[PDB]
């Protein structure tokens, strides 16, 4: 709130412009523009502003803003210019004040600039840095705003910090220079500042950023790399604040529509095995809003997860990965529809998957894989009576029986759940 | 004032919550534009290079 | 409360006036909750009574 | 706001089920103590969820070691025929 009570503050204080319109101290010429259209709600002074034909309007003003310089002296001036820049409606829009003799009024003016980040300056700064998005005018170089401390340096101290994030992801619409800040290390970044904790609101604004990103296909599958669909998720765990939960879920969803390759979209089996979001939305869909985007959001993804799933479970991966004996968690084990229909597919020629995995079970020694295997082998033997008199002929019940008695108890839990599905009648 | 005060505070920060609230929703429906924006100039622009292919 | 969960929250109140009775009530202690239920056992009466 | 409470009730349901269980094994309650812990968060009802998930694996456990006795209650059968010539 220190932005906006310094800006109502001020915005009360009315110069002396008049003392000097033409006159001492303060210049000698330029309240000229300022006597005229001083009415700003008044049609005619908008639309006549192009009169100026901009000699004074952020020509002189230009330059104007570095003559006066003092805390007091040009705190008052710089506020008297850039409340008119801030308010901005429709009075500029489309680059009304052009200027095109100078480019410094467009925008090299700033270099000496971006200095004492408190008192307003990097405030006004900022918001003339934030006249690209919603104002027709090409940047001439990406890299004279990307790499300034203007930012780096408010990362780390806070209103003023957020005011500085706003402008930033007001200006992050297009992707002409998204792409420009993307191929820097901005997104490492924002990674960082995300894991940095900090107010709600700077975690929306942070949240917000992403979400904006998330507009390109092609870039997003480049940002693959890292980690940001489950620290997203775990952030959504941990905070619960509606705007939050629906800025993520509309992330999610650009993702889902985007999907540039379905070969480089190996987070589909992510979103679940990281953190089952599905486990949350089944308490979110309970929560009705009378936001449309909200329920209809919710509804497409419980339904592209349904499909996901669905599609995830499978035998042909499933075979590949118990083969090479590395044996994660996926919740295609215990998909129920698996050992329903598909359970035959286990028994390959000379019941190969069986008896391979029972070597496996003889070599390895790591738990979570051993408990895996078993469950497995459970499962497909809970149906099956005539291959439980296979698996008894072949001698694993001893195996499972010597892996019941063992350091991992959960092991040992999991191996008398196998063995008590083969007392089954027995 | 006390209550007064108290009527005060609560009406800024009921202004507050409307801020943030429907400006985070105006931007929300400008971000909808512009997806909406480039979607159509990509149809657009099939429709188009399509003619000019073929009269190159 | 709200330094428990902290959102800015005022957790304004405001006083007002109204013809609703309120109900009565009186504190007790280990030697008088006999006696009061002794006597709430045949109601209890009307306001500041 | 029903939702909540119904959810409440199951987790009631579950909370008997167990306690009766723990009733038929007769074994002694602590009750340390600790009557103002009450915690705030909202995800608890995901631990609860876990625990109900204990809940279920013991209703296993009592249905199949059922089972289990059942089956010995032949085993020793068969072995009795087979003391005799």
């Amino acid at each position: 709130n220190i932005i906006a009570a310094k800006a109502a503050e001020v915005r009360a204080n009315k110069v002396n412009w008049q003392s000097y319109l033409q006159g001492q101290m303060i210049s000698a010429e330029d309240c000229e523009f300022i006597q005229r259209f001083e009415m700003k709600r008044s049609s005619e002074d908008k639309q006549e502003m192009l009169q100026t034909e901009g000699s004074q309007c952020a020509k002189t003003f230009i330059n104007l803003m570095t003559h006066i310089s003092k805390e007091q002296t040009v705190q008052y001036i710089l506020t008297m210019v850039d409340d008119m820049l801030q308010e901005n409606h429709q009075r500029v829009s489309i680059f009304f004040d052009y200027a095109k003799r100078s480019k410094s009024t467009a925008w090299p003016y700033f270099l000496p600039m971006l200095n004492r980040q408190d008192p307003f300056t990097v405030h006004m700064a900022a918001r003339i840095i934030a006249k690209l998005a919603a104002w027709g005018k090409e940047l001439m170089e990406g890299s004279d705003l990307n790499y300034y401390f203007n930012w780096i340096k408010t990362q780390l101290s806070s209103q003023y910090v957020q005011c500085v994030a706003g402008c930033l992801q007001l200006m992050l619409r297009v992707n002409e220079y998204r792409f420009a800040w993307v191929e820097a290390d901005g997104v490492n970044c924002i990674m960082g500042v995300l894991s940095n904790k900090c107010g709600f609101q700077l975690q929306y604004q942070m949240i917000f950023s992403i979400w904006l990103l998330a507009f390109s296909p092609q870039m997003c599958e480049h940002l693959r790399r890292y980690n940001i669909i489950p620290v997203l998720s775990d952030i959504l765990q941990e905070s619960v604040k509606e705007k939050v939960t629906r800025i993520i879920l509309a992330a999610f969803r650009n993702f889902l529509e985007k999907s540039t390759e379905r070969e480089t979209r190996q987070e589909y089996a992510l979103a679940m095995i990281q953190c089952k979001v599905l486990k949350q939305l089944e308490n979110l869909e309970q929560q009705k809003y009378d936001d449309e985007d909200i329920s209809e959001d919710i509804k497409f993804l419980l339904e592209k997860l349904g499909e996901s799933v669905q599609d995830l479970s499978s035998f042909d991966e499933y075979s590949s990965e118990l083969k090479s004996g590395r044996l994660e968690w996926s919740p295609v084990h215990k998909s129920e529809k698996f050992w329903r229909e598909n359970a035959v597919r286990l028994n390959e020629k000379n019941y190969e998957l069986l008896k391979i995995l029972t070597k496996l079970l003889e070599v390895s020694d790591d738990p979570q894989v051993l408990a895996v295997a078993a469950h497995d082998v459970g499962e497909y033997v809970r149906h099956y009576p005539r291959g439980k008199r296979v698996i008894e002929q072949l001698g694993g019940k001893q195996l499972v029986m010597n892996h019941m008695h063992h350091e991992d108890q959960q092991v040992r839990y999991n191996a008398l759940l196998a063995v008590q599905k083969l007392m089954v009648h027995n | 004032a006390l209550s007064d005060a108290d009527v005060q505070k609560q009406i800024k920060h009921m202004m507050a919550f409307i801020e943030q609230e429907a400006n985070e929703k105006a931007e929300e429906i400008d971000a909808k534009a512009e997806e909406e924006f480039n979607i159509e100039k990509g149809r657009l622009v099939q429709t188009q290079r399509l003619k000019i292919m073929e009269y190159y | 409360g709200t330094e428990h969960s902290g959102s800015t929250v005022p957790s304004i109140l405001n006083r007002m006036q109204t013809n609703q009775t309120p109900p009565t009530y009186n504190k007790t202690n280990k030697f008088t909750h006999g006696f009061q239920n002794i006597v709430d056992a045949y109601g209890i009466g009307t306001y500041r009574e | 706001f029903v939702n909540e409470v119904r959810r409440c009730e199951e987790m009631d349901r579950k909370l008997r089920f167990v306690e009766k269980e723990i009733r038929k094994a007769n074994i002694p309650i602590m009750d340390t103590g600790e009557n103002p812990e009450v915690p705030f968060p909202r995800d608890m009802i995901d631990l609860e969820a876990n625990f109900e998930k204990i809940e279920n694996e013991l209703k296993e456990i009592n249905t199949n070691q059922e089972a289990l006795k059942r089956n010995f209650l032949e085993l020793t059968e068969l072995k009795f025929i087979l003391r005799k010539t």
